[PDB]
DNA sequence: TCGATTCAGAAT
DNA sequence: TCGATTCAGAAT
């Protein structure tokens, strides 16, 4: 699990990077795909392609349905100590009032075709993802799958440079977690995403922001 | 329920509701680098006892011959499109799939993911046995052309196999 | 489980006789203690001593947070079909709120004692339970006992004679349930077991009786 | 956790937190009539290994001679009280335990339960080993002790069966 | 096997 | 083993 905190007046989260099976696993894109990392065997490049490396973390907001885990305990620490503040998250619930169309409204579809594979009917499934870049370097993703009805998943990627220690020319430590400062933008961001992300995600925003104001 | 083989129904789309019920059973073709497991070992199997005749091996060869196309040529394409969710921009993950129902029952569908661990992609072969369905013989062919039209490397692998038998 | 149905104007339930190990189990009291019995290998008597025969059925109120379990079943068909009027509600929940002393409040104690057995030290284990015999012939008990704090558990006693078919003279039959017409007085003194037992349980038969209201 | 042998901890009465940590074992005597399980194992391995020697047998022999009373003969009573909680009567259930504890740390306990299926009792056996904490020698002795005070019925089964070694 | 309950285990 | 998840299994 990752570590949530605040310190000189951020929020920091600690991201292990030597777990490639969690949700937060460290990726290197390669011709616009990612690929995952030995980040115990492959030493980190010393140059600028560096930028292409980043952290996918998959955020959760609730768990055990309580708002005390991850995005839920970053977005309260950040309440306590006024880094996000009552206009902040006033403006948030605002943006929820007018939020009338989610990304679990695109569904999940399996597309017929005219093609064939030599003998074998070929079908697309085709899967909507929603994809926003910050200024500050991040992306935001909210991928939707089928329901293991619908349950769409918010991740949350952050380049290695904006992460301390800097890993730059060398392999990461054994059992490494990695200091990151969430910038306040991020985190409405990722209120954002979870609020249009589907009706039942944002009822939880909803009925989360509403308990601190 | 957790393995490669588990039980599922078709409830959605995803007495004779017995018709929905069936094992869906993620099949693999070689392990431990020798073509003795699961898939293989029906082939060889079959192919000692005369189930299997020699005629039928020059088929799937003559037949791995001729595929130039495979499933995983496709890929995963994340297609953009022009839409704007309250400023989050909206895309499609095309994913290519490849089914065929036999005669008796059983479906077929070999399906594609990104490669793991590497660059490029993995592909799998799965087998849905309705629970009111023993091998037939068209079963194990068609499953041998399934791994033959998934990807080059496990055609290699399947013509590598037939050749020695 | 129990069936729980309506027929003719009372509330009945179909108790099975033939699962000595489930939480309803066929009992004979044997000089004031309950022995059970097995109802397919020893055929019941055609005499007397067959009130001294009874089924005790340790009733639930509640399961998965949901009210929709027997005791809860009941009432709320005893309800719909105005069995339960709605002073007999009203007089309950005036009685919950004048109820402020609970049997868990009784505790369970280990007590020392003056005696020894061989070298062994011997303690009393003290536990609390309550009974109240209804005009009608079934009892009704709550007994105290160690959460797997405190938890109490309902039990009600349905003499043989109060059930049809009479088994005199006959063994049980395969799978044999057996039907039970519940007498309104005892759904309103099972309610009222609930609410003395634990105000845990006080403000789930609160919480229930005032949705019905 | 479901077994006989579990392992529990001390919250409220029911680093150096080590020491709040037990196993409950749920210790017999005999199985199949035979007495060649669990503690008969223990006592007679222990009776041929010279660990127990022949004046140890006389000592519980002997002890066994001298019991009149036993844990079962207690009972359970249900005490009535002169105490009514809102129309309901209310009444106390008294079980009685014997405890013994060990200079090494262990507990031995003794319970008492309605016999099942019967009309009477039945006495049952526990020994809570710290984690902190192999078989002392009068670890086995106080065990038997234990089975000879429960109930005349686990008196006559141990006696029965050290005579035998 | 049912019955009761909740943990630990199998799965890859 | 960790990692993820939820079922089926062991327990008596």
């Amino acid at each position: 699990e990752a570590s949530v905190s605040f310190e000189n007046g951020k929020i920091v989260v600690r991201l292990p990077i030597t777990r490639p099976t969690s949700k937060i696993r460290v990726k290197k894109i390669e011709n616009g795909v990612g690929i995952p990392v030995s980040t115990r065997k492959k030493s980190f490049p010393s140059d600028e392609n560096l930028r292409d490396y980043y952290i996918e973390w998959q955020i959760s907001f609730a768990r055990d349905g309580k708002y005390d885990y991850e995005l839920s305990r970053m977005v309260r620490l950040a309440h306590e100590h006024g880094i996000l503040t009552y206009n902040d998250i006033y403006e948030l619930l605002k943006f929820a009032d007018d939020v009338k169309s989610y990304l679990e409204d695109k569904g999940i579809r399996r597309e017929s075709t005219n093609e064939e594979l030599y003998g074998f009917n070929i079908y697309e499934d085709v899967y909507p993802v929603a994809k926003k870049e910050l200024p500050s370097g991040e992306f935001i993703g909210i991928v939707l799958k089928h329901a293991q009805g619908y349950q769409s998943m918010v991740y949350v990627c952050i380049p290695l440079t904006n992460v301390e220690p800097s890993l730059a020319g060398r392999v990461a430590r054994r059992n490494e977690v990695v200091k990151y400062e969430v910038p306040v933008d991020l985190m409405k961001e990722l209120l954002k995403a979870f609020i249009i992300a589907s009706e039942t995600h944002k009822n939880d925003i909803v009925k989360f922001l509403r308990s601190i104001i | 329920p957790t393995s490669k083989i588990r039980v599922k129904k078709i409830e959605n789309g995803v007495d004779e509701n017995l018709r929905d019920y069936y094992i869906e059973w993620q099949i693999s073709f070689a392990r431990d680098g020798k073509y003795d497991y699961e898939l293989s070992r029906m082939v060889r199997l079959a192919h000692e006892h005369g189930i299997l005749t020699y005629n039928d091996i020059y088929e799937l060869l003559k037949f791995a011959d001729d595929v130039k196309s495979y499933l995983e040529d496709k890929g995963i394409r994340r297609e953009s499109t022009n839409e704007e969710l309250y400023g989050f921009n909206i895309y499609e993950d095309v994913y290519p799939v490849a089914k065929k129902e036999l005669p008796s029952g059983e479906f077929i569908g070999i399906v594609l993911k990104h490669a793991q661990r590497a660059v490029g992609y993995q592909s799998m072969v799965y087998v849905c046995i309705p629970l009111t369905n023993e091998v037939p013989v068209d079963l194990m062919k068609e499953l041998l052309k399934a791994f033959i039209i998934a990807s080059e490397t496990h055609k290699n692998d399947i013509v590598k196999f037939l050749r020695s038998i």
